[PDB]
């Protein structure tokens, strides 16, 4: 149970990683 | 590559390479892709392809297509649309339905084509006790049929969402894993080739190999049909057929091949009395062999 | 027997560019030319080059005087490596948009029953602007039922045009996708056009003339900053309503400022920058 | 941004909807109709909008 807690928080911190990633892309695209 | 075609063959090939995987390295590269790249067809497969890659979690699938679907390029708010019905085909999503809502009257008669075919997909075989929308979604894909003065394209979709709620009469599903958690091939191959029917509309008939029968099939030592009746656990009206258009049991019983849905499937048991025994448990689903 | 919808016109850089440059040239008259170009299947129709034609004509019609030009031209580039030959005709609509009027058709018909897949090509000189070209290829409707059979959604992608609409189109003729298809060289020349000097990056700006600069925005930003302060005073003795006018006649301190910082910021860090890259490099 | 970008690619068939003339109203009558005098043009009677 605190295994699945731990690991599936860590696969959302990825997620949001790549999330925040994406986001600041698509915003200096539609700048241009 | 400088094609746009080569390019658009990239994000596929991205999608069939990482199908099933969550790979965070190829929704990077999708995403920086939908959001950069200077073809919409190449946006609208960037964006599709997050379906393919992200089809075992469903639930994270809206929370990365929102914002793209809410976007100024409708090439991209197709993608988004297409990407949620791939994502969460055979599944019903609360989340997803809600997306696509607002996109079934958007002002381009393609987005809108997408959206009604995407929310089909996500709602096949549902019925208004498991899914809250399933009645108002029939009723708008009559609506848009019947009007004498609607987009040809949204008709299109219109027609094909009725074709493919109610599929294989009301006894197939569409899941791109089988229910043993392994990639299923031919549905990931269909859905693909039917997503290419932008282009040519022969390869709409392609979801024939994403169509996968839900029923519980019982069999002998002979590998013969038994004429047993299994038990769902489970009220009439819910997960049932819906209509022939023109003191609720709480039990029901279903003959040997029995269409019973992955939703019944955790409800479905056999009853003791019968002298056939399930080898394992109906839960799985699919053939069943029976001892006695 | 079909005509797809899904056929397109792949128009060339230097085949966009000439019809452009001669429509405006001709800003008052509807000029016009020749496309050359291949009937590569039933969904091509390749232009790689037009070649304009000696004409003659008022603001209200435009005509070619001699065929001979045309012949001659057409051998005298086959001559040197374009054996292809003529697909349509492009004219320019100096502002009314793109469509085509009755002596257009009937240039489209003579066309037409030369070839069967000629196509027209109308370019709006006046109303194109940097980013977006206005554009469209045409070919005509019989006496007929549908005029062309649906594979695919790539011909329901356009949302003809009010003007265009009322002017004849899906009832006259019917359009065409045009599509810009590109070569290696091409892309790179196109790319390579607004590339500068390599010296020009690095060479550095008169030092008199960049403090002066500092200088002027500097005192501006003073009054600006004291406009700022009398401003901030404000925006709480204002309706919400009120607020948005109030913009309106009136400079906006905050916008002058944000934007006097920024291009002191760019000028000052390149301008160092250069200097100590130049420091280092030249000895 | 994304609102402002797509409002700035509507916006170029929004501004070809044809403008409003600006009258002054000189009294309210009947039904739920009004005098304006649309200048340089005579007066007119005309309706009013539900809103
Ligand atoms: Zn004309």
């Amino acid at each position: 149970d605190l295994y699945s807690r731990y690991k599936k928080l860590q696969q959302e911190l990825e997620f949001l990683e790549v999330q925040e990633e994406y986001i600041k892309d698509e915003q200096k695209n539609l700048k241009k | 590559d400088k094609d746009p075609i080569l390019r658009r063959s990239g994000m596929y090939t991205v999608a069939m390479a990482y199908c099933g995987s969550g790979n965070n390295k190829a929704i990077r590269r999708l995403l920086h892709v939908a959001v950069s790249d200077v073809n919409d067809d190449v946006r609208r497969a960037a964006v599709e392809s997050l379906g393919f890659i992200l089809f075992r979690t469903p639930e994270q699938c809206p929370s990365v297509v929102s914002l793209l679907s809410e976007s100024y390029n409708p090439h991209v708010r197709y993608g988004a649309a297409m990407a949620l019905g791939i994502c969460c085909a055979g599944t019903g999503n609360k989340e997803a339905i809600n997306l696509l809502e607002p996109m079934t009257n958007d002002p381009v008669n393609y987005v809108r084509q997408g959206a009604l075919i995407a929310s089909a997909l996500i709602m096949i075989q549902q019925t208004e006790i498991t899914c809250p929308k399933v009645n108002q979604f029939r009723q708008l894909y009559s609506k848009v049929i019947n009007d004498k003065h609607d987009d040809v394209m949204a008709k299109f979709g219109a027609i094909l969402a009725q074709g493919i709620l109610d599929a294989g009469g009301h006894n197939v599903t569409i899941s791109l894993q089988s229910r043993t958690g392994h990639t299923h091939m031919p549905s990931v191959v269909g859905v693909l080739v039917f997503t290419q029917f932008w282009f040519w509309f022969p390869l709409s008939h392609f979801l024939s190999l994403a169509y996968t029968p839900t029923c519980v099939i019982g069999l002998n030592k002979d590998l013969k049909m038994p004429k047993v009746q299994y038990k769902s656990n489970c009220k009439p009206s819910t997960f049932a057929y819906p209509a022939p258009l023109e003191p609720e049991p709480n039990f029901q019983l279903l003959d040997n091949p029995a269409r019973v849905m992955p939703a019944q499937l955790k409800v479905l048991t056999m009853p003791e009395t019968c002298r056939y025994q399930p080898f394992k448990p109906l839960s799985i689903g699919g053939i069943i062999i029976l001892k006695d | 027997p079909a005509v797809d919808t899904a056929e397109q016109v792949y128009i060339s850089s230097l085949a966009l560019l000439k019809m452009l440059k001669h429509g405006r040239a001709g800003v008052p008259m509807e000029v016009m030319g020749l496309m050359l170009g291949e009937f590569v299947d039933d969904y091509t129709v390749r232009v790689i080059d037009v070649f304009a034609m000696p004409q003659s004509g008022t603001g209200v019609s435009v005509e070619a005087v001699d065929p001979v030009f045309q012949a001659k031209m057409l051998d005298m580039l086959k001559q040197t490596g374009r054996p292809e030959m003529v697909v349509g005709w492009y004219h320019s609509h100096p502002g009314f948009g793109c469509w085509l009027s009755g002596v257009d058709i009937n240039t489209q018909q003579s066309f037409e029953a030369l070839s069967e897949r000629a196509v027209a090509v109308v370019v709006d000189p006046i109303q194109s602007v940097k980013g977006k070209v206005v554009i469209d290829a045409f070919r005509l409707i019989n006496a007929n039922h549908e005029p062309r059979q649906t594979t695919s959604n790539l011909g329901h992608l356009n949302k003809p045009s009010i003007q265009a609409l009322i002017h004849g189109l899906n009832r006259h003729y019917y359009s065409i996708t045009i599509n810009y298809r590109k070569n290696e060289l091409e892309q790179k020349m196109l790319l390579n056009l607004h590339k500068k000097s390599w010296m020009e990056g690095l060479t550095l700006q008169d030092y008199s003339e960049h403090c002066k600069h500092n200088e002027s925005v500097v005192k501006e930003m003073l009054e600006l900053a004291k406009n700022y302060n009398k401003a901030v005073e404000e925006e709480d003795k204002m309706t919400p309503e009120q607020l948005a006018i109030k913009n309106v006649g009136k400079q906006d301190p905050k916008r002058h400022l944000e934007e006097h910082v920024d291009v002191l910021m760019t000028s000052n860090i390149v301008q160092c920058l250069a200097a100590m890259l130049d420091t280092v490099v030249f000895k | 941004l994304n609102a402002k970008v797509r409002l700035l690619r509507e916006e170029l068939q929004l501004l070809q909807e044809q403008g409003s003339y600006v009258g002054e109203v000189v009294r309210a009558m009947d039904k739920k109709k009004v005098l304006v005098k649309v200048h340089p043009e005579g007066k007119f009677v005309v309706d009013v909008d539900k809103n």
